[PDB]
């Protein structure tokens, strides 16, 4: 925050910072500041910000647990400019490209699953998860490869976990569920009475539609902390 | 005052580009090219070096005391390598003194991709 | 001891701390003639007296080949001519024309394939003494050549114009010039 | 070229001492240098300025001779 | 003759195989004939991973590895080296050279 | 900038294809101390601590 001070560069010479904060359930809800111009004829500086979207880390969203889910990204999209403040809602998350490399392995299966699923609230998301198998403890074999019916079962498993499990929650409890990792986990339990799997992770979630003005949404996201539950 | 650093590192050229955590708004902008005459030099770390130090001072001038780094080849049907002045770029932002957030890769990698020039036979050079 | 016993030997010192090592004057004994077998083993060379190296040069371009006492005796009235304008010891100018006329920078091909660009590289202490020493002596013989100035005028004067840092003296320009090319292709 | 070899100085004899006084230390090509006078012409001159107890012989060579003031302050 | 039993290619039970790219030539190559090798190094260069890692404000940020796999074609290789023309004999050994990096 | 004085910690040896140039590891002498590889040129031991004006352009190691 430099030029509402004093003096930077001819385009920064009329220009603002804006202070950007993410939803109750992060740690450390500010997120940083944002350049933007001053305001004119029909640029108003409020209105220019209204729709940026940020890409915040989960080790930075919730800092203090960085070694877990250090890959684990989400992107967040202001929707309201009060009180010179950016207030974000969730519109993305996808796991870090370095850790997407390293799930794949030669001798393994992926199964990648996408499921659009209808919220208890307005938004509609698609689930992105992949799977891998791995070696059983005694292998004779090199290779981690399962037939086709525990191919079909698994993935008719992933489905179900997501089924009973994000298909009917409302924004707010997703973002909490996709956090602390549980629907992730829960994905793992059910895969693990099926096969031997590893790397069961929802990789990413795209927000496919927003219901118009989720102003509504952004008190819950952002001010019910103590509406925590 | 973080903000985010994309580096093109690819061949031909680099580029060096401080924004906002948005990406909206660029905070400052080099290129490798600039700074050396000839144009086989471009791509060099040493061309790399000088331009990174010339864009420090624009943007600690406008804040930026810290940056976090995305670096990206050319990516698409091409090299996926990062390719001459990318190492240099974050070792000439570290003899600046702007503080490292979190390391990317930005390749533009393209699933199932389009056809890429060259032909069946190749570049028979 | 003193150098020629006429000009006092003194503690005379390096500025540089590059060519502290590869510059000696502790062995410095009167009459730079000394025989002894400096071109031996890879840095033998190193130990040689400052004046002597330089006496050794005079005698170039195949026209003075061989000719030491020639050339002792025009470093011997180049040291006084140097000695009679600066009113100091030579052996202390010698030192610092040395030092400053050296190139720091230099540039080679890295033999890169087929490319012979000429990329920049870092210079030996003792290749710097050398190349001072060297351009000290082929500038004080441009000078001369058919010109009324005898060498030992023009020796005197090259020393004493490379010691300061002026442009003038070829030395110091062989030094700015082989520079900037470095940085050009660096 | 510095052409005049006999003695040349006429009215400049004065003018030809105050520039070889003027300089603290001098060589017979440096006083043909610095004014226009032939090198054998200055060893016949320097010999008025030796003797006279002008300039004294710091070093001596059929080849190069080195002449400095005495005082001239 | 036949040069390699083989036939260059690990094709088996196939008749046709996918097609793939020479990085660098980007010719046209069988997916059995390519060279294939995987590839994981450091995003940053390995002499500089340690300063940049102190200047990391994150706490315990493991530095990144690009994890990537590189496809050459048989004449390709052959100029970069990637595998090396060998002798009659030393070509029915199939384990890689000084025992993926 | 104003060049730095660095020592030699090791001779990494000749390159170049004619051997002009031999690789050396420098240290810098005021505070700082970097262990980086930088090509020198001429007949160069152990401990010349040598000056470089170039400071921050480190070269490869020979392959």
């Amino acid at each position: 925050k430099k030029i509402t001070q004093r003096k930077n560069p001819d385009p920064y010479l009329k220009k603002e910072w804006y202070p950007v904060i993410a939803p109750a359930h992060f740690k450390s809800r500010h997120i940083g500041q944002t350049p933007v111009t001053k305001t004119a004829g029909l640029r108003v500086a409020t209105d220019v910000i209204n729709h940026r979207v940020y890409e915040v880390n989960l080790g930075d969203l919730n800092p203090g647990a960085e070694d877990l889910n250090g890959n684990t990204k989400f992107y967040l999209q202001t929707q309201l400019v009060s009180d010179g403040k950016c207030l974000t809602n969730f519109h993305g998350m996808d796991i870090t490209r370095h850790k997407y490399g390293s799930l794949f392995r030669k001798g393994c299966d992926c199964i990648d699953v996408f499921m659009d699923i209808p919220t208890t609230d307005g938004y509609l998301l698609r689930v992105f998860v992949i799977a891998f198998t791995d070696r059983f403890r005694f292998q004779r074999r090199k290779n981690c490869h399962v037939k086709g019916r525990v191919i079909r079962m698994m993935r008719a498993g992933i489905y179900e976990t997501l089924h009973n499990e994000l298909g009917k929650v409302s924004i707010p409890v997703l973002v909490t569920k996709l956090s602390n990792f549980e629907v992730n986990a829960k994905l793992t339990e059910a895969l693990q009475k099926i096969t031997m799997c590893r790397d069961v992770m929802i990789r990413r979630v795209k927000v496919v539609k927003r219901p118009r003005n989720t102003m509504e949404l952004l008190s819950t996201m952002h001010d019910s902390n103590q509406v925590r539950n | 005052a973080f903000a985010v650093c994309h580096i093109y590192a690819g061949k031909n050229d680099t580029f060096i580009h401080v924004t906002d955590l948005s990406g909206r708004e660029t905070i400052g902008r080099v290129s490798g090219g600039m700074k050396v005459k000839r144009h086989c030099d471009e791509p060099s770390a040493y061309a790399a070096m000088q331009a990174t130090q010339d864009l420090i001072e624009i943007i600690t001038d406008r804040g930026i005391t810290a940056v976090h780094i995305k670096i990206r080849a050319d990516g698409g049907t091409g090299k996926r390598v990062y390719g001459q002045g990318g190492s240099a770029a974050i070792r000439a932002l570290v003899r600046g003194g702007i503080k490292i957030g979190r390391i990317e890769d930005s390749t533009p990698i393209p699933t199932d991709r389009t056809r890429h020039k060259g032909g069946r036979r190749g570049r028979r050079l | 001891v003193a150098l020629f016993n006429k000009w006092p030997l003194t503690d005379v010192k390096c500025q540089d701390e590059s060519l502290e090592a590869y510059i000696s004057i502790d062995n410095h004994s009167f009459v730079p003639h000394s025989a002894g077998r400096w071109s031996a083993k890879r840095f033998r060379k190193a130990k040689c007296p400052v004046v002597e190296r330089l006496t050794n040069s005079l005698m170039m371009h195949g026209r003075n080949s061989g000719k030491k006492l020639m050339a002792m005796k025009t470093v011997g009235e180049a040291f006084e001519l140097i000695n009679l304008y600066t009113g100091k010891n030579p052996v202390q100018v010698l030192v610092d024309a040395v030092a400053n006329s050296g190139p720091r920078e230099d540039s080679c091909r890295i033999g890169k394939g087929g490319q012979v660009r000429r990329q920049s590289v870092d210079v030996s202490p003792l290749r710097r003494v050398n190349i001072g020493i060297y351009n000290i002596a082929t500038g004080a013989r441009k000078a001369a050549f058919r010109k009324v100035r005898p060498f030992a005028e023009c020796l005197a004067e090259e020393i004493m114009n490379a010691a300061a840092g002026a442009d003038k003296s070829y030395a110091i320009s062989q030094r700015n010039s082989v520079e900037r090319i470095a940085v050009s292709n660096r | 070229v510095d052409y005049p070899t006999l003695f040349a100085d006429e009215a400049a004899m004065n003018e030809a001492l105050k520039f070889i006084k003027n300089s603290k230390c001098i060589t017979h090509t440096q006083i043909c240098e610095r004014l226009r006078v032939s090198v054998a012409l200055a060893k016949r001159v320097m010999r008025q300025l030796v003797k006279s107890g002008d300039f004294a012989i710091v070093s001596k060579s059929s080849r190069m001779t080195i002449f400095k003031n005495m005082t001239k302050k | 003759p036949v040069k390699r039993r083989n036939n260059g290619r690990s094709k088996y039970n196939c008749g046709h195989t996918n097609i793939v790219r020479c990085q660098n030539c980007h010719r046209c190559v069988p997916k059995d004939k390519v060279i294939k090798r995987f590839t994981i190094r450091n995003i940053v260069d390995n002499t500089i991973a340690d300063d940049v890692l102190n200047a990391c404000v994150i706490q315990g940020f493991a530095i990144p590895k690009l994890y990537n796999k590189v496809q050459y074609c048989v004449s390709c290789s052959i100029h970069n080296h990637i595998v090396r023309v060998r002798s009659r004999e030393d070509r029915k050994i199939r384990t890689p050279p000084k025992r993926n990096s | 900038p104003e060049p730095i004085n660095a020592r030699v910690i090791e001779v990494l040896g000749r390159t170049s294809s004619r051997g002009g140039i031999t690789q050396v590891k420098v240290e810098f002498m005021t505070g700082e101390k970097r262990q980086i590889i930088r090509n020198v040129i001429g007949p160069v031991r152990k401990d010349d601590i040598l000056v470089l004006m170039e400071s921050e352009r480190e070269a490869r190691r020979l392959r």
